RNA sequence: GUCCAAAUACUUGACACAUGCUAAUCGAACGUUUAAUUUUGGCUCUUAAUUAAAAGUGGUGUACAGGUGAGUAUAAUAUUUUUUCGCUUAACUUAAAGUGAAGGCAAAUCCUUCAUAUUGCAAAAGGAUAUCUAUAUCCGCUUUAAGAGGAUGAGAAAAGUUUCAGAGAUAGGUAGUUGUUAAGGUCAUGGCUUAACAAGCCAAUAAUUCUCUUAGUCGAAGCUGAAAAGGCUGAUCGACCACAUUGGGAAUGAAAAAAUCC
RNA sequence: GAGUGCGUGCAAUAAGUUUGCUUUUCUGUUAUAAGUAAGUAGACAUAUAGGUUUAGAUGUUAUAAUAGGAUCCUUCGUAUG
C-alpha cells in the first residue's frame, strides 16, 4: 500500500489487520513459488540424469 | 479456572439474565439456586437438570461465555438502575463557538445532567442523538424532551432464530393457495348458504 | 399518506379563481400514477381521452383529466399565487397556504426565493403567526423551509413583535420564547431546511443560522424581557432559571458577535453584494425593521446584566448597542417618509406608538 | 514491432504421385504413403492418404512423383505445398515453369500481410481524421453562439 | 472461490479428513484440484511413552499450502487454525485473558 | 438363529402419493403498517418523532448440495503430446484512482438520466460508529492494472489416439459447397465474410440417409480367469451425460450450470 | 376386429419467433422553431415591497432527419383434426 511504503502506522485496527493478511500473502507466495520451483529443478535433474 | 463474573446493575440476578438473553430460559430460572451455579454449573451438570433442548443449553452456554468476557448485550453498561428501568439524558458540550456535541448519557433520574459529575456521567453505548433532544437506540422510550427511559424487556438481549413465511420458498405458493380455499369456502357458510 | 389538497373555504371570488386554476391543472395531476399524468400532456392521445378521460376517485367522485395543452392551457403559478396571495383576508383564507404549498411541493416548482419571507409578512401581519409555525414544523409536507436567511429574520421579527404588543406579559413572552426556541432548534436538527441556497448564505456570513447573532438577539430580547418582571415560590424557581438563561445566552452572543460592529458590518463584505444573498439589509427601510428589537435586546440585557454584577458583559452588551444604534440613527435619517421601517423604529425604540 | 511475419519453420518431406491436375488452379491432388497399426491383430496395414496439394505456379502434371511438405495453409483443404519435383511425367522439368523455393512463398505472405496493416493504419488515421473535423465544427457552431452570448453580458458590466 | 478446507472420510465414530483445494460451491467429498494433506482430529499416543502425553497426526505439503494461500485461497476455520499453528497465518481467536 | 462392530440395503411401476421437513439470510440498503410511548395545534380530534413487532421492497444465494436412469446408439469444431496464442464487464487475492447532480414509486445501495473520468466515446450509492472545551474512521459502490480461477476462441500448426450395440435398406453427398484472384476481418489461421471467375471437393468396398430392437457411458469401481487390447456388470465410490408429470419455448446473468420462469 | 408413449403428409395452433414494397410508439444524437407552461440568465423599478421586461449558453416544448429498443402485422409454430 502506498501508506505502507511512505512509513505511516494503522489507521485502525481493521487495517491492521488487513497489513497483516497482505503481507502473510505476500511471504507465502515468495516461499510457495520458490519452493515449487526447487521441486521442479531436482525433480527435473534426477530424469535427465537416469534417462542418460 | 470457572471464574466468576461479578453482576452488573441492569443484570443483578439470574432471573434478570434469563429474561434478557430469550428462548424462553426464564422457565428454568429456578433450577439455578444462585448466581454462582450459574456461572460453575457445566454442560453435564444442566443436561440433569433438565435444561433442554440441547438447543437452548447451547444457547446459554454461549451467552455464559459472553458475560464473562464483557460482551454484554444493550444496556449492559448502564450503571443507574433502578427496578430494571434506567433513564437515559442527554449531554451537552460547546465543541466550538458554532457547533455543540451531544452525548446520550445515563444518570440518576432525579439529578440534571449538569449537576452529575464526569465520574457518575456514563456514556451508554448503541445510543446517539438525532438533531436536538431526541435519543435514538434500540428499545429507547422517550419519557420527555431530552429523555428516554430503558426498560428490561423478554429477549432483549435475544440472537432471535429465523423463521418462515408460508412456509419458505418451496412451500410459499401452496399454502397461499390452500388458504385461500379455506377462506372462499367459509365465505359460502357465510353468505352463500 | 396525507390527504388530497382541498379548497373549500373562500371569501372572495377572485382568490376560488386562483386556487382552483392551481388545483385542477398543477395539484390533481401530481395525484396520477406517473404513466397516465404523461397522456394528459400529449396530444397523440387527445382523441382517447375525449371519450373517455382519466379519471381518479377523490373522495368518491372521480376527477375528470382531458387532453391539456402543455404550452397554452397551462396557467402560470408565480403570478396564480399572487393573485390568491394578495386576495387573501380573513383566516379562512391564509388555511390555504398549508394545502396551496403543498401541491407547489408535489409539483416540483421552484417558487421564487423571497416568496417565503413574502407569505410570512403578508400572513403573519393579519394576525396569523401559527398558520406559519405549523406549516414550518410541517415542512416534510408543506415544503416550507427556512433556507433563506430573510424568512428566518423576518419569522423572528413577527414572534417578538406579537410578544412586544402586549408590553412583554408573561403567558405571551413565555410563549413567544417557545416559538424562537422552537426554530433555532429546526435550524440546528432539522434536515428539511438544509439546501444549497443556504450554504451559499452560510458561507457568506460564516455563521450558521441557528449561530447566527442576529436571530440569537431574538432569544436573548424575550429572556430580558421575563427577567425584568422579578429579579409565588413556584414563580421564584422559575424566574431565578431565566436569569441562569439570560448570562448564558448573554455570554455566548457577545463571544460570536465582533467587538464594535453593527448590523451591517457584521457578516463578510461580500455577503451584501448578491440580490439573492443578505442584500436587503442594505436598504434603510429594512434595516430599521430588523435593528430596532435587536438594539432594544441589547439595552436591555446590558442593564440587567449589569445589575448582577457582571462588569465585562455590562460592558460588551453596551458595545454592540452602542454600535447597532450610531448605525440605526443613520438609516433613520436616509429613509423615507412614511416607511414601515421609519414607524416601527419610532414606535420600538422612540416609544412614541 | 508491429510485423508479425510466418513461422518461416521446416516440417517432414513426403514423397507421392500426382492423381489429378488442372481441375482448379494451383491445386494437386497428391497420394503418399502411410501406414496404421491395428491394435486387436497386432499388424500394420497399408494407409494411404490423398491431399490437396499448392502448386503456385501451375508446374505439375497428372502422374508426376513430387515431394511435398505440411504446415504451409493456403486454403481451407490445402495444408501442404511442393517442394520439388523428384520424376516427371510427360514433359521434361526444364519445359516447366519453376517451383518458387520455400523462402520466396514465405516472403510473398510477409510482405502481403505488411501490406495490409499500412492499407489500415491510412484507412483508420483518415476515418479519425474526417471525424474529428465535423467534431470540430460543432465546437465552432457551439461557440459563436455562446461568445456572441456572454460577451453581450459583460458588455452590460462596463 | 479456492478454499483449503477438509473432507471427511473414514467410518462411523472412525473420521479421518483430507486437506484439499477445492471450488467452494462443489460437494465436500467430491474430487478436488489437489490433496494437500491429511489430518486425524483422534489424538493418538507414542507407543512406549507412559508419561500420558497425547499427539495428533498432521501431514501437511506447506510448500504447496503456501502458494494457495499466496494466490487468494480462503482457508475454513478449521484449516486456518491448523496453518496458524505451524506459523503460515495468524490466529483469527484467542483465549481472552481478562 | 446367541452377541458385537463395520459396511450395504426398491435391482420391479420415470407407478400414484396423506402429513412434517430438504434455502435461506442481511434492520449497519429502504421506507410502509398497525401497537403502545412522547411531543404539537385545536378544544376525543389533529401535527412531528421514538420504540417494538408483522408483512414487504431491494442485495446475495436458491447456476451449490441432494435424487433418479425415463430418454439417448456414438468419429466429434472429440481428445493426448509439443510449439504458439487469445478472451474474461460477478466472486477470491494485491494495489491505485474516483465515489458529484436531478426525477419516478411510500422510500431506498430500486428504476430513469446527467456531469466528470489520458484525446473522445464510456462509470458510481450510499449506510454506519467514534472524538471535540469540524475532523478522523468502518462497511460498500464505479473504473483501471495485475495474480488465481474458468464451463474460455471454431483457437492455430505438427504428429498421433478413440474395440463407432444388433439387424435390414439405401450410391450418391456437398451449394460458401471445392479452388483461384482481390478486399475485409483476425493476436493469428480458416468462404470466417463479400465481389468476380472456375467446376470443383468428399465418396465409390455405404460417404450419406432411413426403419426396427435394445441400452445411461466409463474406471484394476464391483465379481471372475493361470492368462489374452481377458469376460461380465455398469449397486454402494469417483468422472461424464441426461432428466425433474408429458410436450413446446424464451429471458436474466461473468457463465444456464435452476427442483426457477412462460 | 381393437389398440398405438411410433414416423410422416396436410390443415390448424398457445408460448415464443425470422424476414420487411407491416403499423403504432418511446428514447438518444443532429439541424431548426418557439420562450405562452416550465426552467435558466440579464436589465429596470417599487417598499408592511418583492413588480415590469428581455433573453436563449444549459434545461423544457415542437418539427425534420437519423440511430436504436419496445408494440401490432407478416413467417415459423405444441395441442387438435
Ligand atoms: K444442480
Ligand atoms: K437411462
Ligand atoms: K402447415
Ligand atoms: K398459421
Ligand atoms: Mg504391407
Ligand atoms: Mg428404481
Ligand atoms: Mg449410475
Ligand atoms: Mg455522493
Ligand atoms: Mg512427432
Ligand atoms: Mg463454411
Ligand atoms: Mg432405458
Ligand atoms: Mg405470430
Ligand atoms: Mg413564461
Ligand atoms: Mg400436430
Amino acid at each position: 500500500s502506498a501508506a505502507e511504503l511512505a512509513g505511516l502506522p494503522p489507521k485502525s485496527k481493521q487495517e491492521s489487520w488487513r497489513r497483516k493478511m497482505a503481507e502473510a500473502r505476500r511471504q507465502s507466495l515468495e516461499a510457495g513459488l520458490q519452493g515449487l520451483w526447487q521441486r521442479k529443478v531436482k525433480r527435473d535433474q534426477k530424469q535427465a540424469k537416469e534417462s542418460k | 479456572l470457572p471464574l466468576i463474573p461479578k453482576p452488573t446493575p441492569f443484570v443483578p440476578d439470574v432471573p434478570t439474565f434469563l429474561t434478557l438473553i430469550g428462548r424462553d430460559l426464564k422457565q428454568h430460572a429456578d433450577k439455578f439456586p444462585t448466581w454462582e451455579a450459574l456461572f460453575t454449573l457445566t454442560t453435564d451438570q444442566l443436561r440433569e437438570l433438565g435444561v433442554e433442548p440441547p438447543r437452548a443449553r447451547r444457547y446459554l452456554l454461549r451467552w455464559r461465555q459472553r458475560f464473562r468476557e464483557g460482551k454484554f448485550g444493550i444496556g449492559g453498561d448502564l450503571k443507574h438502575v433502578e427496578n430494571g428501568v434506567a433513564y437515559l439524558k442527554i449531554h451537552e458540550k460547546e465543541a466550538s463557538p458554532t457547533r455543540t456535541s451531544r452525548r446520550v448519557v445515563n444518570v440518576p433520574a432525579n439529578q440534571h445532567v449538569e449537576e452529575v459529575s464526569e465520574g457518575e456521567r456514563v456514556k451508554v453505548k448503541g445510543y446517539k442523538v438525532k438533531g436536538v433532544s431526541t435519543i435514538v437506540g434500540p428499545y429507547a422510550l422517550p419519557v420527555q424532551k431530552g429523555v428516554a427511559k430503558l426498560a428490561v424487556t423478554e429477549g432483549m438481549w435475544e440472537d432471535k432464530r429465523g423463521h418462515k413465511v408460508d412456509g419458505g420458498e418451496r412451500r410459499r405458493a401452496e399454502v397461499r393457495f390452500k388458504r385461500g380455499v379455506a377462506e372462499r369456502k367459509a365465505l359460502r357458510e357465510k353468505m352463500g348458504f | 399518506t396525507y390527504p388530497v389538497v382541498s379548497f373549500n373555504k373562500t371569501s372572495s371570488p377572485e382568490l376560488k379563481e386562483a386556487l382552483e386554476t392551481l388545483r385542477e391543472k398543477v395539484i390533481l395531476p401530481t395525484y396520477l400514477p406517473p404513466e397516465l399524468r404523461q397522456k394528459i400532456f400529449n396530444k397523440k392521445y387527445e382523441k382517447e381521452l375525449a371519450h373517455d378521460p382519466v379519471t381518479i376517485q377523490i373522495d368518491g367522485q372521480p376527477q375528470r383529466f382531458s387532453y391539456i395543452n402543455m404550452l397554452t392551457d397551462m396557467p402560470n403559478t408565480p403570478k396564480n399565487i399572487r393573485a390568491a396571495l394578495l386576495s387573501m383576508k380573513n383566516g379562512g383564507d391564509f388555511a390555504n397556504l398549508s394545502g396551496l404549498l403543498e401541491g407547489m411541493h408535489r409539483a416540483n416548482r421552484k417558487l421564487p426565493y423571497w416568496l417565503s419571507a413574502q407569505i410570512v409578512r403578508k400572513a403573519c401581519k393579519a394576525g396569523h403567526l401559527q398558520l406559519i409555525l405549523n406549516m414550518v414544523r410541517d415542512v416534510k409536507r408543506t415544503g416550507f423551509t427556512l433556507e433563506r436567511h430573510e424568512t428566518v429574520n423576518e419569522l423572528l421579527f413577527w414572534i417578538q413583535r406579537f410578544a412586544w404588543k402586549s408590553d412583554y406579559s408573561e403567558p405571551e413572552t413565555r410563549k413567544a420564547l417557545r416559538e424562537v426556541q422552537e426554530i433555532l432548534d429546526a435550524l440546528e436538527g432539522d434536515e428539511r431546511h438544509m439546501s444549497k441556497d443556504r450554504k451559499r448564505q452560510q458561507a457568506l456570513t460564516r455563521f450558521p443560522y441557528h449561530r447566527d447573532p442576529q436571530f440569537l438577539a431574538a432569544r436573548l430580547n424575550l429572556t430580558a424581557e421575563l427577567a425584568a418582571r422579578r429579579a409565588t415560590s413556584e414563580q421564584q424557581l422559575n424566574s431565578a432559571n431565566d436569569v441562569k438563561n439570560l448570562v448564558k445566552y448573554a455570554e455566548q452572543l457577545v463571544r460570536l458577535w465582533p467587538a464594535d460592529k453593527a448590523l451591517l458590518d457584521m457578516y463578510t463584505d461580500e455577503a451584501y453584494v448578491a440580490r439573492v444573498d443578505l442584500r436587503y439589509l442594505i436598504k434603510p427601510q429594512v434595516h430599521l425593521r430588523y435593528a430596532s428589537f435587536t438594539l432594544q435586546a441589547l439595552k436591555n440585557a446590558a442593564k440587567i446584566v449589569g445589575q448582577l454584577g457582571h462588569g465585562p458583559l455590562a460592558a460588551q452588551l453596551i458595545n454592540r448597542a452602542a454600535a447597532v444604534e450610531a448605525e440605526s440613527q443613520l438609516a433613520y435619517a436616509k429613509v423615507d417618509d412614511g416607511m414601515a421601517g421609519q414607524k416601527i423604529y419610532e414606535m420600538v425604540v422612540g416609544g412614541k406608538k | 514491432a508491429a510485423a508479425t511475419k510466418v513461422s518461416r519453420k521446416m516440417f517432414r518431406e513426403l514423397h507421392g504421385v500426382v492423381v489429378t491436375s488442372g481441375l482448379i488452379d494451383k491445386t494437386v491432388k497428391v497420394r503418399v504413403g502411410g501406414q496404421k497399426f491395428n491394435k486387436f491383430l497386432q499388424k500394420h496395414f497399408d494407409d494411404p492418404k490423398q491431399y490437396l496439394v499448392h502448386d503456385p505456379n501451375n508446374s505439375l502434371r497428372a502422374g508426376d512423383v513430387v515431394a511435398i511438405m505440411p504446415g504451409f495453409i493456403t486454403s481451407k483443404s490445402k495444408r501442404h505445398v511442393v517442394k520439388h519435383i523428384i520424376a516427371p511425367a510427360g514433359t521434361p522439368i526444364e519445359e516447366r515453369p519453376p517451383i518458387p523455393s520455400l523462402d520466396e512463398l514465405w516472403d510473398a505472405k510477409d510482405a502481403a500481410k505488411a501490406a495490409k496493416k499500412e492499407r489500415k493504419v491510412l484507412r483508420e488515421k483518415m476515418q479519425a481524421a474526417e471525424e474529428a473535423i465535423e467534431l470540430a465544427e460543432r465546437m465552432a457552431r457551439h461557440a459563436v453562439r455562446e461568445i456572441a452570448m456572454r460577451e453581450k453580458i459583460i458588455s452590460l458590466q462596463k | 472461490v479456492l478454499k483449503l478446507r477438509l473432507a471427511r472420510f473414514g467410518r462411523t465414530n472412525a473420521p479421518f479428513y483430507n486437506i484439499v483445494v477445492a471450488h467452494a460451491r462443489t460437494a465436500r467429498n467430491s474430487k478436488p484440484l489437489e490433496v494437500i494433506g491429511t489430518y486425524d482430529p483422534v489424538p493418538k499416543k507414542d507407543t512406549y511413552d507412559t508419561t500420558g502425553k497425547l499427539h495428533k497426526d498432521i501431514k501437511l505439503d506447506v510448500t504447496r499450502a503456501k502458494y494457495w494461500i499466496g494466490v487468494g485461497a480462503q482457508p475454513t476455520d478449521t484449516v486456518w487454525r491448523l496453518l496458524s499453528l505451524v506459523g503460515i497465518l495468524d490466529p483469527k481467536y484467542k483465549k481472552p485473558q481478562p
